[PDB]
């Protein structure tokens, strides 16, 4: 919710500096992703209504215990709010931010052997809309930048025409890249549109609304911050600066 | 195009009140339409040439 | 502008057209030249604008 | 039987699709205003004694006031339409310039970015394909007027089909002697030296007798909406020089004589109609390119 | 003996009597500066955010306020003018316009109408006629650059026989090898690459050695007198348009690639003196219609 | 080669040529409003039980007030419209309307007679022509959805060739069982159901195997600018309603099921484009035929 309500690149990467790796990884025991499945719509059908469950859902499941299920679980929770169950990761890496993973040599894990069209495919970056979409390409270009792959990052760009006319423009590296940036990458938000206490025919869209009715009562509840009205008792360390600049960028 | 008349009993010279037209140097433009009508006698000859 | 068709927005700051068409004008007459046209007055007192 | 076609027709490669929208259509648009200012403003400083009008128009092209010591290179300006030219060629250059600097650049001057207001004509002669028989030679030679010389060493007459496309409007066809040409299954017509054809109406089949050889010029004409500020003679320079600076120097690419021939290839590609808009977007930059380079050389 | 001559001078098919009297030539100069606001006007409203230097271009062009709702054809103006292109094309197209309105269009503007005031400079390359003896084969193919390629199959040098006819001012002729050339009852100079010739002085003659063919090629330059308005690139252009557009199409005429040949081929027939005439009123005419269809697309 | 064509697209009659003047055109367009008027004021004078709407209605089209004793054949506009549509049809139907009017009521209200403001699909399939060889029978049934039955009784698979011209924009074509279709000498592709084709790509051939019977069925989709208040239910219920009136009763004239076959068989004949026109103008007509017949019972 909190991630999924981020809506520039500079507080998207400021959020997983602060977030361990350990609320990307979902301890509930879920199911396999990829099977045809009859759910109950009420709503609009009498009858049971198809639909393929998937990793990109908001609901978790099952991940292998490899290092793609840990990236693949990662980048699901950037789009979807949720992660996986890949348990007894240990606590050396589920310490660490997840821009540490993305970015760092330091955690001890080695990702330059991943394919991004596999991790895609898996994915199901055909399902996705164009802000999901986004955010895994921010995903994969820090893991790039990480590895010694930006030519190899350009040419999967290549290669998919649609996903370079909505690829973010910002050096992994340089925090005046991302200061510029001006991509909307909010998922939830607050609606101009009606919106209303109604369910969604499929998973995906049923899962995402849920996020969306309840980040308008989170806005709302007094657990959010409200920078117009609270900016004095926000602490200084977490206070919001204009030179605010990433750790190493 | 707004115009008026007033319909005379008596024969006179139908005629208009205004001249047509007033030439400005930003353009040329028409003058307000006002009509006086009479009544026709047809052997008249004094309003006939008028 | 009074006119229907000109719906451009006539500024007032700087030097002011009319000076420079009566300038061309009085240029004009001493050439014998005719003087601007309607046409061509209002490309001229069109120039400034906002 | 054998085939021949033209050189430049063959394998155009994929266009970048970066800089394609409205907001940057109109930096592409207010590049080509500022660069006609600069050119105009540094004739009027030459014909004068004094410097203001160049220090203007160069300061609102560059961001920056002119120094004397420093070479006047256009600023960020410069370095956005250089980088975005390079997009529009390959799919294969990256997209570097950020989109907020081409929208800031884009509020420097106001023009529409709309890009279909008029129209142009293009002189390249697209022949798809020349079908040949046995015991015949057929060679095409050049891009702008297409010369086909053919020669018969059979027994008897042969028919030679030609195909022109389908993009084409008018096709232009004189010969070096009378001879015959009729479209596919309809009467031959009497010998005479000069056809107009539309190539909409099929493949032309040609009777080439065995006694002489016989060269057929083509020319042909197409039309392209461009906008209206196109002009045809500084797209053509413009492109001759990004091409000399390196601008189009990337991996797997054609090269092309001429920006004619680059829009009529990718013209007749698969997607040709999708690949036009994106080339007449890369000729009004080549447009400002070729102003800005001018008053500006480095 | 074989006679080889060009292509584009090939019979010249009889031009249009009609609208070339003064009342008319000052329509055809009226529609050329009308035509000239309208794109000028186009760009205008461009920078300025506003469509009224367009309405009130238009509302002179076509005497009619411009509607949202209504296409922009171009109005009277724009049909006459499309009528007086076909009459002048062909002495068998119908003369529709009447005289009435073409005296009513020519009082939009103060125009003189004159088209003898100026000059230019046409570069198609006329080649009457060149004669070979037997053994000996010749090709022409071009107009604006002749190529004439002779080969020599016999045992001795054979004389080649070149007319430019009387019209074109000088011709240049290059060589791929060094040759010789000389006029009728001349002795022949040391053979060398490029000739300059008036094509007044006569026939020429060319020695053609044994062995590998040679090719001269041919540029020419012939003055005409046009109007101070003339634009070669506008005409140019104008003159595919309308033969795209069908403007042109008639029963009995010959096609040309474009307006430098057609004017040429006229000039070279008889009484083409008094051609060139009616030739010159219909190129401005088509700088007219290139003007006025850019800026309003149909 | 037995050849199989529509019965629809044989032999289009000639049209007429008056009322197609702007002044004429306004009239229509004026007649069709004042109709569209007069169908709405009696529907609201059913429901609101005052016949008010209705009698200004009326006293607009027929310039008479609604007389009890007298009935409401509609007034000159009535009899003007009808004796129109006669000499829309045919070049033999006489014009019996004078011009003095048409002028006056086109006056009666204020509509611009722009008849290309928008657009309108039409459904008719132009199966031009269907070669096939010996031994192979071919059968075309219907205009909307094209039936196209052949049987082989062949040796060997026969080759048919499908000429759909080069008016209409896409056409779709279904068989009973896969097969195979390929444009003219191209490589035949594997067997399908369904081919979406542009008709402008050329002649088609259909691989005919032996044995079982092949039906392929077509239907085509083109676009022809019509004014923006065209509405396809109102002219076809006026084109029947007109038929059996009998005002398109003349010598020597087609007769068609549709308004669809009328004007797509118009505009496959030679010069179409002039006859598309006109036939827009009788479909408005047509529709404000309908609306005032309806209205209106005589």
């Amino acid at each position: 919710m909190d991630v999924l309500s981020k809506g520039s690149l500079k507080e998207l990467l400021a959020h997983l500096e602060k977030t361990p790796l350990e609320e990307a990884i979902s301890y509930r025991i879920g199911t396999v992703p990829y099977q045809n499945v009859l759910i109950s719509r009420n709503e609009y059908y009498n009858q049971l209504y198809p639909d393929t469950t998937s990793l990109i859902d908001g609901v978790s499941r099952e991940g292998q215990r490899n290092v793609n299920g840990l990236i693949m679980s990662i980048i699901s929770y950037v789009v979807s709010g949720s992660g996986h169950y890949i348990p007894n990761i240990g606590f050396m890496l589920l310490r660490r931010s997840i821009l540490d993973i993305l970015t760092k040599h330091d955690t001890g894990l080695v990702t330059n052997n991943l394919n991004y069209g596999i991790i895609a495919r898996n994915l199901t970056v055909s399902k996705m809309n164009c802000e999901q979409r986004k955010r895994m390409l921010i995903c994969f270009k820090l893991l790039a930048y990480k590895d010694g792959n930006q030519n190899d990052y350009e040419i999967y760009l290549n290669q998919n025409i649609p996903l370079k006319q909505i690829a973010p423009n910002f050096i992994p590296g340089d925090m005046r890249t991302v200061i510029h940036n001006q991509d909307q990458l909010a998922i939830v938000g607050i609606p101009a549109y009606r919106l209303t206490q109604s369910t969604e025919l499929s998973i995906r869209d049923d899962n995402a609304k849920s996020y969306k009715l309840g980040y308008v009562d989170w806005y709302n509840s007094n657990s959010f911050l409200r920078e117009r009205s609270e900016f004095n008792l926000i602490r200084l360390k977490d206070r919001d600066t204009k030179y605010g600049k990433l750790n190493g960028w | 195009f707004n115009f008026s008349y007033d319909i005379m009993t008596t024969d006179g010279v139908t005629r208009l009140k205004e001249d047509i037209l007033i030439v400005t140097d930003t353009g040329n433009d028409i003058k307000p339409i006002h009509f006086y009508i009479y009544f026709e006698n047809r052997n008249d000859k004094k309003l006939r040439y008028e | 502008d009074t006119s229907f068709i000109d719906t451009r927005k006539y500024c007032t700051d700087g030097l002011s057209p009319r000076e420079i068409q009566k300038a061309l004008n009085r240029q004009r007459a001493y050439y014998d030249r005719p003087e601007l046209t309607i046409s061509e007055n209002k490309t001229l007192l069109s120039q400034s604008i906002i | 039987a054998n085939r021949a076609t033209s050189a430049f027709l063959d394998n155009p490669h994929p266009v970048g699709v970066n800089y394609v929208d409205e907001g940057s259509r109109q930096f592409v648009a207010v590049a080509e205003l500022l660069a006609s200012k600069l050119i105009d403003s540094s004739r009027e400083s030459d014909e004068s004694n004094s410097d203001v009008p160049f220090v203007q128009a160069y300061s609102k092209f560059a961001d920056d006031n002119p120094r004397h010591l420093r070479v006047k290179t256009g600023g960020k300006m410069a370095n956005a339409l250089t980088n975005v030219i390079r997009s529009y060629y390959s799919i294969n250059a990256p997209a570097i310039v950020p989109q907020v600097e081409i929208d800031r650049l884009a509020s420097k001057a106001t023009v529409s970015g709309d890009m279909y207001n008029s129209y142009a004509i293009f002189n390249s002669v697209p022949i798809v394909e020349v079908l040949s028989p046995a015991r015949t030679t057929v060679s095409i030679v050049g891009s702008d007027r297409a010369d086909v010389t053919m020669l018969n060493t059979g027994a008897g007459a042969a028919n030679i089909t030609f195909n022109f496309g389908q993009i084409a409007e008018t096709v232009i066809l004189k010969g070096s002697v009378p001879f015959q040409l009729a479209r596919l299954n309809q009467p031959m017509p009497a010998a005479r030296f000069t056809y107009k054809l539309r190539p909409l109406d099929g493949p032309f089949i040609v009777v080439l007798p065995v006694g002489n050889p016989l060269v057929i010029s083509a020319t042909a004409a197409t039309r392209i909406q461009v906008p209206l500020a196109f002009n045809k003679a500084l797209v053509e320079s413009g492109f001759q020089t990004a091409m000399n600076d390196g601008l189009f120097d990337i991996q797997n690419v054609n090269y092309y004589s001429s920006f004619d021939e680059f829009i009529i290839s990718q013209y007749h590609a698969q997607d040709g109609i999708n690949r036009v808009s994106t080339c007449v977007i890369l000729g009004l930059a080549l447009q400002a390119y070729d102003q800005m380079r001018r008053a500006l050389p480095v």
